[PDB]
């Protein structure tokens, strides 16, 4: 009986260490040999990279990841209008530090002109809740008066 | 030592099941709330709040 | 505070300052409302 | 006859906290409370991140605003009447009880 | 015997429930902590986002996902010739109402002018497989010829 009670615990324990293992070789392949899109899997934060390292009866990975330090305010608007277009970003987000407006990044502040390659237009301005008055910059403009 | 390891499993599945509620749960550092004011951009989400 | 001896039912209990045992409810973590418009 | 049986560390209040504050930082700050500190962010812009996260361009989300808020409350008031009139809802919990 | 019987029963029902518990984990960080790729993970549909709620016991997900709803039959080019070039897509899909040809998105029908910023253009057409003949807008013309 005895001897039953081991190998019973011994199963149970061995199924644990198993799930444990699989757990550890799927992120051997995502977060090792890839980048993972998967939240919190691959440490917190946005991943960027892991590295593995042995150690007796497992496996301990450095997980290499990008945190947002440094937030600031800013007033935002979901679109703009400048001739009766409404004009909503490609890849960004519309920002203003009180008196101009700009287009960034949504994970890094870097403010840019908000020009005709920054956005595209989509209807007119009765529709967009929140939409905002600024002129979006024509980059072939100058060009054609020069 | 026949009770005393079926004593040292219970115990051992009562903290597995404190832990696996904090894990669950206890993913948040800080506990947010919402401000007063409940426009959420005409969602209503009165009835999980 | 923390919780660092699991008492049950939300109580946990710790040495702390002489130097005594003490129980408390544990805490969750701080409070932050954001500031959102 | 010996068999007890011992209360959670964690109370169905503290439980609803965790829960609470994981709703409202995910209604107030998106997805990056989950990142590092939450960033506040207008709910209609956050839902025009979600679409275009699944490939649909934000104009959609913007010109059919009040659409989307309007079945999203309606499916959340079918979900209310869905657990509050068939009694066997909760079979996995109730099973392990 | 009795209680040995209990416990075993209890230790394997356990590892059960740890299982569950592992995988609401999960849920909870990638469903509700952001947004997920992965298909019918957090829910039928494309996942938009996830509301946790808290239960005796367990937890439950609102998943809220987006499903297309009316579907429209159109006939669809794999590219287009203007000037001997092959023109692909983008973004979007190549779609015919019976006598016009637009560009559009591929999960909502959008129709647009098929112009050279819709399209890239990659050799000759003689290698497309099902390429079609139609007129690519070029948005510089006018502002040219005015
Ligand atoms: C918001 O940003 C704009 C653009 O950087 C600022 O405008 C410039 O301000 C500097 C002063 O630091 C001037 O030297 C430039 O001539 C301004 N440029 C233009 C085009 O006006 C603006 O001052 C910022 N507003 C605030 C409140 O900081
Ligand atoms: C953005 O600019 C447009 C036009 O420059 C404004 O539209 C005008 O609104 C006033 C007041 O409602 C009307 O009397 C005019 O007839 C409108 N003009 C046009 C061309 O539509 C619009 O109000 C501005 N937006 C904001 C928020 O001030
Ligand atoms: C969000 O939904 C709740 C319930 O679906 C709404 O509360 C109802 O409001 C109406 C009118 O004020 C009352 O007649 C009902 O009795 C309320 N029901 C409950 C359960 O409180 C609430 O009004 C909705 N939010 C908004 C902004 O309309
Ligand atoms: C396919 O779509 C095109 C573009 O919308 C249609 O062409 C327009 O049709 C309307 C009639 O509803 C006319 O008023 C416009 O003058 C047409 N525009 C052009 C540039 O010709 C076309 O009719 C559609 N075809 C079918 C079979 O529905
Ligand atoms: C698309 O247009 C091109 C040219 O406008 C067509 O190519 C012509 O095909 C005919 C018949 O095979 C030849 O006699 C011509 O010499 C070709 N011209 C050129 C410039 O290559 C092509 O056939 C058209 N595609 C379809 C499906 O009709
Ligand atoms: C933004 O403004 C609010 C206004 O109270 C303030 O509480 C918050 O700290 C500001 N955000 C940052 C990053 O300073
Ligand atoms: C497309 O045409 C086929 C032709 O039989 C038809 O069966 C199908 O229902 C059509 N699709 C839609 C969405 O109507």
């Amino acid at each position: 009986q005895s001897l039953q009670t081991y190998v019973t615990q011994q199963l149970i324990r061995a199924a644990e260490i198993r799930a444990s293992a699989n757990l550890a070789a799927t992120k051997m392949s995502e977060c090792v040999l890839g980048q993972s899109k998967r939240v919190d899997f691959c440490g917190k934060g946005y991943h960027l990279m892991s590295f593995p390292q042995s150690a007796p009866h497992g496996v301990v990975f450095l997980h290499v990841t990008y945190v947002p330090a440094q937030e600031k305010n800013f007033t935002t608007a979901p679109a703009i209008c400048h001739d009766g277009k409404a004009h909503f970003p490609r890849e960004g987000v519309f920002v203003s530090n009180g008196t101009h407006w700009f287009v960034t990044q949504r994970n890094f502040y870097e403010p840019q002109i908000i020009t005709t390659d920054n956005t595209f237009v989509s209807g007119n301005c009765d529709v967009v809740i929140g939409i905002v008055n600024n002129t979006v910059y024509d980059p072939l403009q100058p060009e054609l008066d020069s | 030592s026949f009770c005393t390891q079926l004593k040292r499993a219970l115990t051992g599945i009562a903290v597995e099941q404190d832990k696996n509620t904090q894990e669950v749960f206890a993913q948040v550092k800080q506990i947010y709330k919402t401000p007063p004011i409940k426009y959420f951009g005409g969602f209503n989400f009165s009835q999980i709040l | 505070y923390e919780c660092d001896i699991p008492i049950g039912a939300g109580i946990c209990a710790s040495y702390q300052t002489s130097q005594s045992i003490i129980a408390y409810t544990m805490s969750l973590g701080a409070e932050n409302s954001v500031a959102y418009s | 006859n010996g068999l007890t049986v011992l209360p959670p560390l964690l109370t169905d209040e503290m439980i609803a906290q965790y829960t609470s504050a994981l709703l409202a930082g995910t209604i107030t700050s998106g997805w990056t409370f989950g990142a590092g500190a939450a960033l506040q962010i207008p709910f209609a812009m956050q839902m025009a991140y979600r679409f275009n996260g699944i490939g649909v361009t934000q104009n959609v989300l913007y010109e059919n605003q009040k659409l989307i808020a309007n079945q999203f409350n309606s499916a959340i008031g079918k979900i209310q009447d869905s657990l509050s009139s068939t009694a066997s809802a909760l079979g996995k919990l109730q099973d392990v009880v």
